[PDB]
């Protein structure tokens, strides 16, 4: 019912329902919560990740009063950005999607707010 | 050791720029004021030392200085000396307190050398002079290339902090193709030995670390194992170097913003054909022959009938050796990487068969007889007839198809066809010119395999160029080969001076920075002789082989009175009729005129051209690829000169279009030998490679030259509100950027379409830009796998109602027992 | 090697980047006593 039952479920999808998930893809999977860890921090996690360690690491990890809070940026949070402007930004930088990039902006919906995005992933959580 | 004609080089380009104030303000010496000097006998008995540094003595003499020498120790004699020899010396400078050598209070020529000579022998090579970097060969492996320097100049922030190195140039220019989305190209530089093909290595290894562990790394696997197979077929031993390239390698690589090369495109360019055929002594054939002459299986050896490496024509049999080359282990990893590059073991083993058919067609001896009724008439050796017939089965051909192009002489005029006979020295050039077409195709059709699996489909968009040549070589004898050499050389250098100085002169006039000239010396002049349209030592050479009455020595004079002027074309002292000299960049350098025309010329017969895309082997096939079959008279476009000036000059543009970083890579002897230093072979590549011109650059001020759009598309993070500003103009925009970012109005400068700024607050710019792509760098990581999660529980969504008829199913059987 | 030649950056600890023989060109820091004055305008010769 609560998030525990949720993170088990997430595990099982970036795993491919693997036991021991390749390091690359427990990145995925604590991001796609709200979870980044400083330089000295992502050195300090295990050689083989296992769903006990996992959910340990979400429970410790994960923001629960406001779910994203790496989102806000009140600079960033505040002002409008154009639908083509923010793909500009997405297309140059990504390191995943390929066409699902279409589908974020339909999980939002011209001009949007990161406010807004994160008000919708919480939702989508 | 150095060559006297070195010497020459290196004596007339030393002048006397800035004055001596090596006295006090009411009339005598100081306090022992060092100087350079080029008179001491120290500097007479030996040719490695140019300069030597002496002290003014406290006695007097301002009209005709006094000194003693004390870098090297001396006898410790007060000798006087007169101040046109007298150079300003910086003595409180340490060598390796810094890294551009423009930090300097006197820049003059002995004061250079020696910053560089500190920097080489303390073992730090790496010395910048921006844009510039200049590689001095430390001919031992200092440790500096290894994976834990890429990943320190990968994952470290402040640029400032780190040392100058060939990783702080790989970064800068991966930082501008993905910061600005600019095509850019690295170019080494340098003459044979320098280190340009090694320095090539280590910036490819550099973008093959990648920071993230996510891709696909099937494509950069064959990029990397290509270059021990690149150096094996195209590289070979000289006395000038080791691994000298015989051949012009060019790149296009698709990198990743963290690391990594997603797709490439090695295109190599002309390959020394007569290298495969005759070698000078001590001077060895490409390494790939002895490679497979030393380190092939047992199965090889009966399967091919493999000699030892004496027994073979092809190859110098005193040479053989290479020292601290075991070309048996070289082979284990050659073959290893032709794996690596998609090719089956059936697609390797024909690469080597070929390989086996050309060695053993080089032993086939022709003879003279009296055939044809005009006699000389050649013939195949009655105990050589079963080396030749094994030879073209080993090539996969018909072995009486090669034997009649080689000994039937078919000339067709008009309508009827005409049969006769090839003469000895005739039918020799024949099996030669075959030889040659073979390994060059093979060579490159290995790059076609590899290009074929390696390449992008849709082209490259923004890619990252890589230009490693043949440099500058000087033998005894110097032939086209050198000539072409040489050529490339000097063409990538006038493209270097234009770029570097020519352009940047009017790009901050036009833009209304500066008004000020930058004084360079230019290659325009000796560039014009060899490469001018019309008129040039090129030109003149395709005039001679087109014409039928056309001889070497009939060349020679063709260029001797018309390139008469301007000097750079000198005809040589001795045997003007078959020699020439023309005044390089590197000095004068004699070619012997012998073969010119036939070096030029060969260029394998349509008649055989047939008999190799008609054979049963699919490689052998693809070998001659829509090659135009050519009988007759040699077309423009056919002949080997034209050909590679053509090839070239398409190649320049395609650099000149992007955005060049230059490697200057300094060979300090040519005895081969770690920490030895020798001031004239140092001093002429100070200056082929303009690094002393480089300089007068200073005077600019401003280390940041891009357009508004350029600069709006890089930094923007900064204030996206006054940045994404529709209402206010982009001129407006980017001052903006600068004014929330803080800025002195000394560091930037309005221009009118481009943006100056000082590299003085380019960094605290750029450390400012990275405080808010952190921040933006996880936010868009933590949204970009919020919705890739969704992407599998949608697609698991909508299998829950198949996977709900497996588990009642399932029940249904635990029921049941 | 016994010793090398470092250099203050920008205090009870020193900002130190080796420089002879050259280093990694790492920033790091070192307690006083184990430093000594050096001479630098000073030549050998
Ligand atoms: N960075 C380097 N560190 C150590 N040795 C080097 C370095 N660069 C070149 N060398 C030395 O120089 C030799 C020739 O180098 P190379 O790059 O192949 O020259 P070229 O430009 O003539 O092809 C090598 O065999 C090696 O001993
Ligand atoms: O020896 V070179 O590769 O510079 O021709
Ligand atoms: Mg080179």
């Amino acid at each position: 019912s609560d998030m525990e039952e949720k993170f088990r479920e997430a595990f099982i999808l970036f795993s491919s329902c693997s036991d021991h998930i390749e390091m690359y893809k427990f990145f995925e999977l604590m991001n796609s919560f709200g979870i980044i860890l400083t330089n000295d921090e992502k050195a300090a996690l295990p050689n083989d990740i296992n769903m006990d360690y996992w959910l340990n690491f979400a429970k410790k990890h994960y923001n629960y009063e406001q779910p994203f809070k790496h989102i806000n940026n009140e600079q960033n949070t505040n002002v409008q950005i154009k639908i083509d402007n923010f793909l500009g930004i997405m297309k140059a930088l990504d390191t995943r999607l390929t066409e699902s990039d279409l589908n974020i902006l339909l999980q939002i919906t011209s001009t949007l707010n990161l406010k807004t995005v994160s008000q919708k992933l919480t939702e989508s959580i | 050791a150095v060559t006297n004609e070195e010497i020459k080089t290196a004596s007339k380009i030393v002048r006397r720029v800035s004055n001596v104030e090596a006295f006090d303000k009411s009339g005598s010496v100081f306090k022992g004021y060092q100087i350079w000097t080029d008179i001491s006998p120290t500097i007479e008995n030996d040719p490695n030392i140019m300069f030597v540094k002496c002290v003014v003595q406290q006695g007097s003499k301002k009209e005709k200085l006094t000194v003693v020498q004390i870098d090297p120790p001396g006898t410790g004699t007060p000798y006087d000396i007169d101040p046109t020899h007298a150079w300003n010396c910086n003595s409180q400078v340490d060598p390796m307190s810094f890294g551009d050598i423009g930090l300097l209070n006197h820049t003059n020529i002995p004061c250079v050398l020696d910053f560089l000579k500190h920097r080489y022998l303390k073992n730090q090579i790496y010395t910048t002079a921006v844009p510039l970097i200049v590689a001095i060969n430390p001919y031992k492996d200092l440790g500096n290339t290894t994976n834990e320097w890429i990943r320190r100049y990968r994952d470290t922030a402040d640029h400032t902090k780190l040392p100058p190195h060939v990783f702080t140039c790989a970064r800068e220019a991966l930082s501008n193709l993905h910061g600005v989305n600019k095509s850019q190209t690295i170019i080494v530089s340098g003459e044979s030995g320098a280190g340009k093909t090694e320095a090539t290595k280590q910036i490819m290894r550099y973008f093959a670390s990648s920071k993230s562990g996510n891709m696909d790394l099937r494509i950069q696997t064959a990029i990397m194992a290509a270059n021990p197979v690149l150096e094996a077929f195209g590289n070979a031993k000289t006395i000038r170097n080791n691994n000298s390239s015989r051949f012009g390698r060019f790149m296009q690589l698709v990198i990743s913003h963290e690391g990594g090369i997603r797709y490439g495109s090695v295109v190599a360019f002309l390959l020394e054909k007569s290298r495969i055929i005759t070698q000078d002594d001590n001077e060895r054939s490409y390494h790939i022959f002895y490679q497979f002459l030393k380190g092939a299986n047992s199965t090889m050896k009966s399967k091919f009938g493999l000699k030892g490496v004496t027994e073979y024509k092809l190859l110098n049999p005193n040479s053989t050796e290479v020292s601290g080359v075991d070309d048996v282990k070289d082979f284990e990893e050659v073959i290893e990487s032709l794996k690596n590059m998609e090719l089956s073991e059936s697609d390797i083993e024909v690469i080597f068969s070929i390989v086996a058919g050309i060695l053993t067609l080089g032993n086939v001896r022709l003879i003279e007889k009296q055939e044809a009724g005009l006699s000389d008439a050649a013939a195949i050796m009655d105990e050589d007839m079963g080396v030749f017939n094994k030879a073209c089965e080993l090539m996969y051909l018909d072995p009486e198809l090669i034997k009649r192009e080689i000994l039937i002489k078919v000339t067709v005029a008009g309508g009827t066809k005409i049969e006769g006979r090839w003469n000895k020295n005739d039918a020799e050039v024949l099996k030669s010119s075959l030889c040659k077409a073979m390994y060059e195709k093979l060579f490159l059709w290995i790059i076609r395999h590899l290009n074929s699996r390696i390449e992008p489909e849709g082209g490259f968009k923004t890619f990252m160029g890589m230009l490693d040549i043949f440099g500058f070589e000087v033998f005894k004898n110097n032939s086209l080969e050198q000539l072409f050499i040489n050529i490339t050389n000097e063409m990538l250098q006038k493209n270097f001076v234009d770029i570097v100085f020519e352009r940047e002169s009017k790009l901050y006039k036009d833009e209304g920075i500066s008004t000020a000239e930058l004084k360079y010396t230019s290659n325009k002049e000796v560039i014009n002789v060899l490469c001018e349209k019309g008129k040039s030592v090129l030109s003149y050479l395709e005039d001679q082989c087109l014409a039928p009455g056309g001889t070497d020595e009939k060349f020679v004079s063709s260029c001797a009175t018309n390139l008469k002027e301007n000097n750079k074309f000198t005809p040589a002292k001795v045997a003007s009729n078959k020699n020439f000299i023309i005044q390089h960049t590197i000095g004068p350098i004699q070619y012997c005129a012998e073969s010119f025309l036939l070096k030029n010329k060969d260029v394998l017969r349509g008649d055989l051209v047939e008999v190799i895309k008609d054979s049963p082997n699919p490689i052998v096939q693809q070998l001659f690829e829509g090659q135009v079959i050519e009988k007759g008279k040699i077309a423009k476009g056919s002949l080997i000169g034209s050909q590679f000036l053509n090839q070239l000059t398409s190649l320049m543009n395609l650099i000149n279009s992007t955005e060049p970083h230059f490697i200057r890579c300094i060979k300090p002897n040519e005895n081969k030998k770690p920490l030895e230093w020798c001031e004239p072979k140092i001093l002429i590549q100070l200056h082929a490679l303009s690094i002393l011109e480089a300089l007068v650059l200073r005077q600019l001020g401003y280390s940041y030259r891009r357009t508004f759009e350029e600069f709006l598309y890089q930094y923007k993070f900064v204030d996206i509100a006054a940045a994404e500003d529709s209402s206010v103009e982009n001129q407006n925009k980017c001052v903006n950027i600068l004014k929330l970012s803080g800025l002195s109005e000394s560091m930037y400068k309005i221009g009118k379409s481009m943006v100056f700024l000082k590299q003085e607050g380019a960094k605290i710019l750029t450390k400012i830009q990275r405080e808010k792509l952190v921040e933006w760098e996880n936010c868009v990581s933590v949204i970009e796998a919020a919705i890739l999660k969704h992407k599998y529980k949608q697609k698991v969504n909508k299998n829950i109602p198949s996977l709900l008829r497996v588990q009642a199913h399932i029940r249904k059987k635990m029921v049941a027992q």
